[PDB]
């Protein structure tokens, strides 16, 4: 009866071994903040998101079962500091304290943020985008330790180029991952 | 209207107090106070079980003591014999998020679920001799925490949308719904003679189900901070809790209230899984930082430490005889030690 | 009564909760004890086996 | 112009001890962990090789210099053989390893999101044998025609080719890196690194195969004796390389020096 | 178990000042961030202010930066809100929170629709 | 007589 449960361990093996390339060849993303799986191709690298609507919302028990993915995607459009004050909270995540954000900003003023007063970039829209934009990286650029990047985009279309920008930052993700572990970066 | 009611609801609360300390007649420690301790507990990794590719969130024994089941966010869930460190079935899933598993205690079903709000069922026992999905129950609205056969036909599960529930697998309907939470429930326990239950939450409250009836009997409410994992004793008269303030505690059913606390100075991580070991002497308890610890459950000392793991300890399991532990971790190995 | 059934069945429920009968903290510690001592040596990580009846060798 | 026999034993155990560790803690981890440390694996093996042949064939010139002599004129050639075979294909290997250790970094850096599908665990194990097999037929080979033949002219072309590429690949791999930098500072380490690991190369492997270039371009200038007298000199940085190379490649890994 | 009331609050006509206090009871006051959020009549919960384990940081929303002012006392384990300058939009129902887990850095789940550990609030009409 | 020095090629031979 040994023999059997060997032969039945080599064939379980057999099955591991050819899984693990699959699992291992594949990028996959979480896409919280706005808008189940979704498996979609891009220049014959697939990508595997993921949308966690179905949920309630308190989030600090199942969010921390995503900490190996490779990116997180969040949409963001006073509504404004709760999108703010979520990315805080996700950033300085004890296990989410190593995977980078790709910010995309739907929307394409001082009385709720009144240091708009004094910031230098019609003018008036690109310069109340980039404050946005610089609220998001001030947030980002405080606690990072060199570990995991923001990567704002302006998105306002009909979304005929958001799935090669994602395929760009999770390209420059890796690459300074990679960087970053041989000392060279 | 609201004042009164909750004037009304401070008065039962003091008044509840007040019988529970009337019966504070000593504590546990002056009572064990003249034992001899255990000493000193030293383990040693028997086997290691390498097969999944992603970090693992769960595992449970056979009523055997030789089979283990274990899940793994990658999609697997993974039969290992356990003296042999074989593998018997690895069976792939719908969904990649699984955070439960179950063993039947027949041997011839395999539970599981996650974010998908759903639990599976499968087979092992098939006429074609293949794993194939028996069930689906559907009735929860968040992710499945945990799940517990109680039979071959029953199954208690407990969600994150705050309730606990028992179905019926051959019409894959709920029975009844265990409702008194405010937040996500994290675990739960059956008794040995399975016929009450205690679940753990995320408003550090912890109740007890009679399974029958439906209904909450008791509410035990000492920790301070989310509790992650819940233990029956041995002889099923208490139970044990540990939480996000980095303490695990003793609750008796009979006197209405803690017991005993477990916590050290230097350890300020979360505990993410307990056990009871045979004689309920030792208690195990799986942390953040990596290691478990042993403790004497009678004196609240530190015994030994188990410490083997790379990455955060999710899974902690106890034999029915008594003569093994096994330990999951996120770096994705099984330990077993003796 | 968008938060007046909750407070009612709050109150239904602290009431039936007190209503219940309690043994003093030293009886149960006493059986607590009790148990553990009359099952001590049937327990294999508490006190080891030989070499020959560990299984997992 | 004369070396102690104490230096290349001295050398030889601590070369020794430091690639048996870390092949352990490879070991010791992760039985099948990646492709980047099946390098690492076989270049640790290289290392030891060249540090056990050139130890034991120190112990043998020691052994017989004045008495005890083994056997006239057949024997003792025939040891030398095969000692020096055994070094000649532990020096190519090494050399072919530092350089697929450097081409496996090019690649995850260069391709990264097809890498995992363009290299994989059996495709690493099959360029490793192939080496290794390349290796010891080249080092047979030449060590057998070594009389007076022209391979030493394939042996010191092979080398320029070899380092001419390192040159490239991690020169190449640092631009890039300062490229994302000049990103991440508008919202030296590398250069450190690439000096080490290139001016460690070059200084320990060079003098030897410049060595080889000299006594065959113009073996009777008078300026070109005083290079080729200090061959024993050109054969002790080898091992100082044996030495260096695991502080440098595998000690450099957080999850290697975790597990020891 | 975990209990915070909260005392002070009432009508006041606009410009003038009043402290809403939070006093906490069953944990370890020291070891975890406080928070202030508040419910307007009409609307959802929203986040007004915070304060670390010590004091050092504080965090004000945009709206009341430069007229709120928070504070903890860890002897006497009780939260504050110094409130002048008040406005007629400055009307709510003020609930004092709690973060989830103690010596972290992130608070999740704060202004939630069914949180924990947080109080049952004071009503202040401006 | 053949002696054994400690690699090849040390020499113009
Ligand atoms: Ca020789």
């Amino acid at each position: 009866e040994e023999k059997a449960q060997r032969e039945a361990n080599k064939k379980i093996e057999k099955q591991l071994q050819k899984d693990k390339q699959v699992y291992r060849a594949t990028h996959r993303l979480l896409l919280l903040g706005a808008g189940f799986e979704t498996k979609f191709q891009v220049d014959k690298v697939n990508f595997h998101m993921f949308d966690v609507g179905g949920q309630r919302d308190e989030r600090r028990k199942w969010i921390q079962c995503f900490n190996d993915v490779t990116a997180i995607i969040f949409v963001v459009a006073n509504r404004l500091q709760e999108a703010l004050n979520l990315f805080k909270s996700i950033w300085n995540n004890r296990w989410l304290r190593t995977i980078s954000v790709i910010l995309f900003l739907n929307k394409q003023i001082e009385d709720y943020f009144p240091e708009f007063a004094r910031y230098t970039t019609d003018p008036r829209v690109t310069r109340a985008k980039y404050f946005i934009r610089d609220e998001f990286l001030r947030i980002s650029t405080a606690s990072g330790d060199g570990r995991h990047y923001c990567y704002p985009h302006f998105t306002c279309a009909v979304d005929t180029e958001n799935i090669r920008r994602v395929f760009n930052d999770c390209r420059d993700i890796i690459q300074r991952m990679h960087l970053r572990q041989y000392e060279l970066l | 209207e609201l004042d009164q009611l909750r004037q009304e609801a401070e008065q039962l609360k003091n008044q509840i107090r007040d019988a529970r300390k009337a019966c504070a007649d000593a504590t546990l420690s002056q009572i064990t106070n003249n034992i001899d301790p255990v000493g000193r507990i030293q383990m040693r990794t028997r086997r290691t079980l390498r097969g999944h590719l992603a970090k693992i969130y769960a595992m449970h024994w056979g009523t055997d003591s030789r089979l283990l089941v274990s899940a793994s966010q990658d999609g697997k869930l993974i039969i290992w014999d356990s003296y042999t460190t074989n593998k018997v079935h690895a069976i792939p899933l719908r969904s990649s998020w699984v955070m439960t598993c179950a063993y039947a205690p027949s041997g011839n079903y395999v539970a599981c679920g996650g974010l998908d709000n759903i639990c599976s069922i499968y087979n092992l026992k098939t006429r074609e001799g293949n794993v194939r999905v028996s069930r689906e129950l559907a009735g929860h609205t968040g992710y499945l925490s945990c799940c517990r056969f109680l039979d071959d036909n029953q199954i208690v599960t407990s969600s994150g949308d705050t309730t606990c529930a028992l179905w019926d697998i051959e019409t894959g309907q709920q029975t009844t719904t265990f409702t008194g939470h405010t937040g996500d429930v994290m675990s739960l326990s059956l008794a040995p003679d399975t016929r009450l239950f205690v679940s753990g939450a995320c408003d550090a409250s912890a109740k007890l189900w009679d399974v029958r009836e439906g209904m909450c009997r008791q509410t035990f409410t000492g920790h301070e901070s989310d509790i992650n994992a819940i233990c029956f004793f041995p002889n099923g008269n208490a139970f044990a809790t540990g939480s996000d303030d980095a303490t695990c505690r003793l609750f008796d059913l009979r006197a209405d209230q803690e017991l005993m606390t477990y916590s050290h100075d230097n350890i300020i991580c979360g505990i993410t899984s307990v056990s009871f070991s045979k004689s309920g002497r030792l208690l195990l308890a799986g942390y953040d930082d990596f290691n478990c610890n042993v403790w004497d459950a009678l004196k609240a000392d530190r015994a030994g430490v188990l410490a083997g793991h790379d990455n955060r300890v999710s899974c902690l399991g106890v034999t029915d005889d008594g003569m093994a532990v096994a330990t999951g971790s996120w770096d994705s190995f099984l330990k077993i030690w003796n | 009564t968008a938060s007046i059934a909750q407070a009612r069945k709050l109150v239904e429920q602290l009431k039936m909760e007190a209503n219940i009968d309690r043994i003093k903290v030293s009886k149960a510690a006493a059986d607590l004890m009790a148990y553990c001592e009359a099952h001590a040596k049937e327990d294999p990580l508490l006190t080891p086996v030989p070499a020959s009846e560990n299984p997992f060798r | 112009v004369f070396i102690k026999p104490e230096v290349f034993l001295s050398l030889g155990i601590v070369s020794l001890l430091e690639n048996i560790l870390v092949i352990l803690a490879v070991v010791r981890n992760g039985n099948l962990h990646s492709p980047m440390y099946f390098f690492l694996c076989s270049l640790a093996v290289a290392d030891m090789l060249v540090s056990v042949s050139n130890a034991l064939e120190t112990i043998m010139i020691a052994i017989v210099h004045s008495d005890y002599l083994t056997f006239e004129d057949q024997f003792i050639q025939h040891m030398d053989n095969i000692f020096d075979s055994m070094i000649c294909i532990s020096l190519v290997a090494s050399i072919c390893n530092l350089l697929a250790i450097a081409v496996d970094r090019y690649v995850t850096i260069f391709y990264a999101l097809r890498y995992h599908s363009i290299m994989t665990v059996r495709k690493a194990l099959t360029l490793i044998v192939a080496i290794w097999v390349c290796c010891g037929v080249c080092g047979v080979v030449f060590i057998v025609y070594s009389e007076s033949k022209m391979v030493i002219v394939c042996l010191i072309t092979m080398f320029f080719a070899m380092m001419l590429l390192m040159g490239t690949l991690y020169v190449h791999m640092f631009l890039f890196a300062r490229l994302h930098v000049k990103r991440i500072a508008a919202l030296m380490k590398g250069a450190v690194t690439i000096t080490i690991l290139l001016g460690v190369f070059i200084f320990c492997w060079a003098p030897f195969f410049l060595h080889l270039v000299l006594i065959i371009t113009c073996p009777t200038n008078p300026y070109c004796i005083c290079y080729t007298a200090h061959f024993n000199t050109y054969l002790v940085l080898i091992m100082c390389n044996s030495v260096i190379d695991p502080l440098i490649y595998a000690f450099r890994s957080l999850e290697l020096r975790n597990t020891f | 178990q975990v209990q915070l009331q909260e005392s002070g609050g009432g009508l006041v006509q606009p410009g003038g000042s009043l402290r809403l206090s939070c006093a906490a009871s069953g944990f370890t006051f020291s070891n975890y961030k406080m928070n202030w959020v508040r419910q307007a009549p009409g609307k959802g919960l929203e986040w007004v202010s915070d304060i670390s384990q010590s004091g050092a940081s504080i965090s004000y929303t945009g709206s009341v930066k430069g007229r709120f002012t928070i504070s903890r006392d860890n002897a006497k384990n009780t939260l504050y809100l110094q409130m002048n300058s008040l406005k007629p939009e400055d009307t709510a129902v003020y609930y004092c929170a709690r973060c989830p887990a103690p010596f972290t850095r992130d608070c999740f789940d704060v202004t939630s629709t069914t949180y924990a550990y947080r109080g049952q609030g004071t009503q202040v009409t401006v | 007589s053949y002696s054994m020095e400690h690699f090849r090629w040390g020499k113009p031979v």
